[PDB]
């Protein structure tokens, strides 16, 4: 007994030419006789001749890459679902290698390929997780295949798999998980598929791959509202764990924490945890760095936090002023720059009380000197900072001193309305409730038509509120009780037919 | 309205979007003699 009978006449023919195939120097193995003796032993219910056909696709394709047939696919995928281990291995094998070419990227997935690829990242085979999950990786490159690779069920065996020992299989599959937080979508199902908690406790990870490939998750997971809320929910380490890699011997690593940290800095309660978890004395390393990256993640992060009013103490006491007037030298960043005057901002209308250090700072020169030969998305920020430091009576001399005006009136004739607006409201305030005129007399008609000019174009302006600014400036200088003062309105003509006309 | 003049700032946020012996000795074995 012991199969007395041999194998079948056709899978015989079939092996002599495959090996005939796989011994010529030339071929085309995805078409013709090739293709049907390969599927012929891959219909065998010989094993070792389905071995056969799944190391020679193995073969075949690490030596030719290109489009292929249905008629290729068919088989291989019909090998991946076999219970042997060596020919999942190489059926796997195979269709990694088809898979860096683009358009099998969609044949793959739309003939249901992702189903044995999930079962078998299921397995406890490591090589065939590994071929497996490297295979699905290189499938989630196209963006078409992303959201059925999210919802086929797949996040859960790269979930389980991103928890392995062998940093092949684990890096492999947090660069997946990565790979799928690029819509909102994709983060929701990646979400509710329970990887959360492992790309937290990741970030402890001592490859400093993995350890990217989760921060970087978490971060676009965190751009969501409703993901910040679970988060919240769900993971009380987050923050601590993300300052602590602020301090990560890798840029990259700093960055992306950095970055993740801004994300989650958009609800007021991650604005207070951050700096009540330590974030501050990093953030004010990290913006003085030389590193654009680190800069750019670091005043990003800051400026969210400094949303915050019950912040702007502890901002000061860590010593950010200076440092973040230092950062309006990058002239050639306008993102850094908005994000640096944004911060002053924020910090000059939560509170009075650091007024004085605000001025020793050096911010109001500096923004004096940014506000003409910067863009207009950069004067935009100046000029509602000069307006909102404009409110307190108790700075609106020191800012006249300042020359502030030779600021504000040259950005009156700001074609932006932002920047005309913010500067016109500033300069309505300064002439509020002062005790002394001096510097906006010696402004009457100084810089850019001083203020004479800006209350005469004001009061023709087709703008309502515009109009409105110039009429409540006069009557805050009429109300100077300074004869002086009264006379300028009262004896110029043309600002009595602007009024009247 | 009077609130509007408390409207916090929109914070800024953003994602990071970028992509990241042989057979012929076993067909061997099964290949038949003939005369």
């Amino acid at each position: 007994e012991a199969s007395v009978s041999p194998i079948a006449d056709n899978e015989r023919e079939a092996v002599t030419l495959l090996l005939g195939y796989l011994e010529d120097k030339d071929l085309d193995f995805y078409s013709g006789g090739p293709l049907k003796a390969l599927t012929t032993l891959v219909y065998s219910d010989n094993l070792n001749l389905q071995r056969s056909a799944a190391l020679a696709f193995a073969e075949i394709t690490e030596k030719y890459v290109r489009q292929v047939s249905r008629e290729v696919l068919e088989p291989i995928l019909i090998l991946l679902q076999s219970q042997d281990p060596q020919i999942q291995v190489a059926a796997c094998a195979a269709l990694g290698n088809l898979a860096v070419n683009n358009e099998n990227k969609l044949l793959i997935v739309e003939m249901g390929g992702l189903e044995p690829l999930i079962n078998q990242m299921m397995g406890d085979n490591v090589e065939v997780q590994c071929n497996a999950v490297g295979c699905i990786t290189n499938l989630a490159t196209r963006d078409d295949n992303k959201h059925k690779i999210a919802t086929s069920g797949a996040l859960i065996p790269l979930t389980k798999l991103a928890k392995s020992k062998h940093i092949r299989v684990q890096r492999n599959a947090t660069g997946a998980l990565l790979n799928m937080t690029h819509s909102e979508e994709n983060r929701k199902e990646l979400v509710n598929a329970g990887a959360v908690p492992v790309l937290v406790s990741l970030l402890s990870s001592t490859d400093p791959d993995v350890q990217y490939y989760c921060t970087t998750a978490l971060s676009n997971i965190a751009v969501d509202e409703a993901n910040r809320k679970k988060l919240a929910q769900t993971e009380p380490r987050l923050v601590s764990k993300l300052v602590s890699l602020m301090d990560s011997p890798s840029s990259r690593v700093k960055c992306q924490a950095t970055l993740a940290l801004r994300n989650l800095a958009s609800d007021t309660s991650y604005q207070l945890e951050i700096v009540r978890a330590g974030g501050l004395p990093h953030l004010v390393k990290l913006i003085q760095s030389d590193s654009i990256p680190l800069v750019l993640a670091s005043v990003a992060c800051i400026r969210n936090i400094s949303i915050h009013p019950l912040n702007e103490g502890l901002i000061v006491d860590a010593g950010f002023l200076k440092p973040l007037v230092r950062l309006l030298d990058y002239k050639d960043s306008e993102e850094i720059q908005c994000h640096a005057v944004s911060t002053l901002r924020n910090l000059a209308a939560s509170s009075e009380k650091n007024r004085k250090e605000f001025f020793e700072s050096g911010a109001v020169e500096k923004c004096k000197e940014l506000a003409l030969d910067s863009p207009v998305s950069v004067q935009s920020e100046i000029s509602a900072c000069f307006a909102i430091l404009a409110l307190a009576d108790v700075s609106k001399l020191d800012l006249l001193e300042a020359n502030i005006l030779d600021a504000l009136i040259p950005m009156t004739f700001s074609q932006n309305q932002e920047v005309s607006g913010n500067a016109a409201a500033a300069l309505a305030n300064l002439c509020s409730r002062v005790n002394n005129y001096t510097k906006i007399i010696e402004a009457w008609d100084r810089p850019n038509e001083g203020i004479r000019g800006f209350l005469i174009r004001f009061l023709k302006s087709d703008y309502a509120t515009f109009e409105h600014i110039a009429l409540w400036t006069i009557l805050q200088l009429l109300e100077s009780h300074n004869d002086k003062v009264e006379d300028l309105v009262k004896n110029d003509d043309d600002i009595i037919n602007g009024v009247r006309k | 309205s009077s609130a509007s003049f408390f409207r916090p700032s929109n914070p800024t946020f953003g994602t990071s979007i970028s992509n990241v012996s042989s057979s012929k000795a076993l067909l061997s074995s099964f290949i038949a003699r003939s005369d």
